[PDB]
């Protein structure tokens, strides 16, 4: 019901 | 008639219905059930690896297998029917997924080793989650920093290299996480 | 058999 806390997933990705 | 003699269940994190079902059923094929996980165990029915069963024959005893809720029902179903049974027993098509429960999260990975591990979770029966939400089990950590690293440690999720999903893969079973610190 | 684990409390 109440809102829920997110951390969100990294936008800015990197290649390895 | 009795094709689970020898064999020695316990269930951990079963809930009372199915658990009366599985004992019901499984003494009916053979088999004796312990309540108690007991050094003669050959195989264990497991609803969650967030339990002292479970932790204890991930961590000693690789030898007993760990179970899906289906086997029992299913094995019995077949058997009861009429239907020819092999000497497998169906134990090989209803091992729990390795990652059963699991909810896995990643953090600070690049590519393509980040959705190669997102591929293996749900090849293993997890959840995968790219949002970090209280309820994920582990989070995956390329390096110890950033927001969600930060925020499971306030929420007390687990916090491993990606060297805990490739042992648990290969043990078949959740290993603990003390063991997998950055 | 010895109990290595015991029951779940409920």
């Amino acid at each position: 019901g109440y809102g829920e806390v997110l951390v969100p997933e990294t936008v800015a990705q990197h290649r390895t | 008639s009795k094709p689970l003699k020898g064999f020695v269940i316990c269930c951990t994190s079963i809930d009372l219905k199915q658990r009366t079902e599985i004992s019901t059923k499984a003494t009916k094929l053979g088999a004796a059930y312990r309540s108690d996980f007991t050094k003669d165990v050959t195989h264990l029915i497991a609803g969650d690896f967030d339990t002292p069963k479970y932790k204890f024959a991930a961590k000693s005893r690789p030898d007993i297998k760990i179970m899906s809720s289906e086997w029992i029902p299913v094995l019995y179903e077949s058997w009861v029917q009429g239907e020819d049974l092999d000497d497998g027993l169906l134990v090989d098509k209803h091992l729990l997924p390795t990652l059963f429960k699991c909810r896995v999260c990643l953090t600070n990975i690049g590519q393509p080793e980040r959705s190669r591990i997102e591929n293996y979770v749900l090849k293993h029966g997890g959840t995968f989650c790219p949002d970090l939400t209280r309820d994920v089990t582990h989070l995956i950590a390329g390096t110890s920093s950033g927001r969600k690293y930060e925020y499971a440690l306030k929420w007390k999720i687990n916090v491993v290299c990606v060297e805990w999903l490739w042992q648990s893969i290969q043990r078949n079973a959740v290993l603990e996480p003390q063991y997998f610190q950055l």
